């Protein structure tokens, strides 16, 4: 019940993840 | 599903003296939260070496593509990428002006230090990250560091008169001693805040100087709680204990 | 591409490290995120133990005043603890936090008394210079060499105006007459987490000798060096945060520009 302000900032999609991660 | 919402609640409990080490264990608990927790979770920023114009700049998620980071001086990723996300040209130009502008208030606010600037294309309108990296000197044997992290997401319209900013502000701040009266303390963390605002864009009020208006605004008033936390609240509590 | 092992493995470290009064929290979290109770039960409960441990969980006993200690110096296994100022054993529940099924428990007839002395002695120090402050003192034998240990634990939980903190301290006197090396450390946590996650983690090791005579006289002796320590610390906190602010804070940023005001951003920008 905290409120998380930085999960509502804009986004960039098509990123790819890094190497260890895959995507 | 409460997933992420408690990905970020962790975040918000766990020492931020291991604040690194927390987000890569957290990614490994939950994998397919990656993404996610990458672009939500702030880290302290990293200064790297433009070795094209010869300038510092800084890295965090919002400059990565896979293993690599843009530099917002040669426009480049390091290591090199075939096809890493860059900014269309007119985002880049003011891409370059934002990142003199904030030069010239990181000198003036800092007086030393490392700033970068950049931004992204948005479906109607644009965001951007500011960013600002400064170290203490080491005086009285104290480590000192301060991360601004201010993210802007600007909603451009049809008339091009009137702009929605939204800024969302991560200010950290990092202190460290070893002395013989205290031991060791280490008094770190961040701290977020966030405002939105109607303004008007003209040849008067353009965009950076809306955006960096809010910025400065933004940041000043972090500053002030940064203070009044770290230095009378945390140390009220330790005098509350004993 | 990781395996349950290494999630647990995970879960179990962020359990242990809490911080003050949000264990709750951080379990309700690591449960939802690992989603699969057996692995958590399994993989994980050595870790609530560690947490009371680490963090001197105060305790309260149904039938005695004041509080015990959950400490490693306490653990007697099968998942039992020593209370030595009330001479018993209980249960204790890590997960719930409770204590049951008191037993009178036979500990060293031979560091009785100093034991007792050195308990009395604390007990006073702790009631005095701690608000909810509580402490514990064992006494045994240490590869021959009789030992006090004594714990002290202090904590202020405010999760609605968001911030705990916690105080813990274990001194321990080796006792080789006529002296008594002295071994402490002293650890103070806080964390405020309105809008953010602010940390203080602090910790100080002590090193000393003193004297060391009759019990009662002893006990006095060890509570002054104690006192002095504990003083010295707070009060070396409280230096540094000034030089901190006064110093270190100050050459991070600037309130202003030179100018005295805030800037001009259309002469930024030409
Ligand atoms: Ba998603």
């Amino acid at each position: 019940n905290l409120l998380h302000l930085t999960a509502n900032r804009p986004k960039m999609p098509g990123r790819r993840l890094p190497g260890r991660f895959n995507g | 599903d409460q997933q992420l919402d408690c990905a970020l609640d962790l975040m918000r409990r766990l020492p931020p003296q291991q604040i690194e080490k927390n987000l890569s264990d957290l990614i490994d608990l939950v994998p397919s939260l990656c993404e996610d927790l990458l672009s939500s979770v702030d880290q302290p920023l990293k200064i790297a070496r433009d070795k094209v114009v010869g300038k510092d700049y800084l890295l965090c998620d919002y400059n990565r593509d896979g293993d690599s980071y843009r530099s917002p001086w040669s426009n480049k990723y390091d290591p090199p990428l075939e096809d890493g996300a860059m900014p269309s040209a007119r985002l880049r130009k003011l891409e370059v002006e934002a990142n003199n502008a904030f030069d010239q208030y990181r000198d003036l606010y800092f007086e030393g230090g490392v700033s970068s600037v950049y931004l992204w294309d948005l479906d109607h309108g644009f965001a951007g990250v500011i960013l600002i990296k400064k170290a203490g000197d080491g005086s009285k044997k104290i480590k000192g560091c301060w991360d601004s992290i201010h993210v802007v997401e600007v909603q451009e319209k049809s008339s091009g008169r009137t702009a929605h900013y939204k800024l969302t502000s991560t200010v950290m701040l990092w202190l460290q001693t070893n002395k013989t009266g205290s031991g060791t303390m280490n008094l770190g963390g961040s701290l977020t805040r966030q405002m939105e605002k109607d303004e008007t864009v003209s040849d008067s009020s353009p965009h950076i100087a809306n955006i960096g208006r809010l910025v400065e605004d933004m940041e000043n008033k972090i500053r002030s709680t940064l203070n009044e936390i770290y230095f009378g609240k945390t140390k009220d509590i330790v005098n509350g204990l004993r | 591409r990781v395996s349950d092992e290494e999630k647990v493995r995970i879960a179990a470290k962020f359990i242990t490290h809490a911080p003050p009064g949000e264990f709750n929290e951080v379990f309700n979290d690591v449960r939802l995120l690992l989603n699969n109770d057996n692995l958590l039960r399994e993989g994980a409960a050595h870790a609530f133990a560690q947490y009371n441990m680490d963090q001197f969980t105060p305790v309260k006993i149904e039938g005695y005043d004041d509080q015990v200690l959950i400490t490693e110096h306490g653990d007697l296994g099968n998942g039992r603890f020593l209370d030595p100022r009330n001479k018993i054993s209980f249960k204790f529940d890590h997960l719930r936090k409770e204590a049951s099924d008191p037993q009178p428990e036979d500990t060293e007839s031979a560091l009785k008394q100093w034991r007792d002395a050195c308990d009395s002695a604390l007990r006073a120090y702790v009631k005095d210079h701690y608000p909810n402050g509580f402490c514990t003192v064992y006494g045994k034998s240490i590869d021959g060499q009789q030992t006090i240990i004594a714990c002290i634990e202090s904590h202020q939980f405010q999760p609605k105006n968001f911030w705990n903190g916690r105080w813990r301290s274990e001194w321990k006197f080796t006792i080789t007459p006529p002296t008594a090396q002295v071994a402490a450390v002293l650890k103070i946590q806080v964390h405020y987490y309105e809008d953010g996650n602010v940390q203080l983690v602090s910790h100080k090791d002590i090193q000393d000798s003193v004297q060391v005579s009759s019990d009662v006289q002893t006990a006095k002796e060890f509570i002054k060096i104690i006192e002095n320590a504990e003083n010295e610390y707070q009060t070396a906190i409280s230096e540094n945060y000034q030089t901190m602010s006064d110093t270190t804070f100050k050459a991070l940023r600037r309130q202003l520009p030179v100018t005295r005001t805030k800037i001009d951003w259309n002469k930024i920008l030409s």
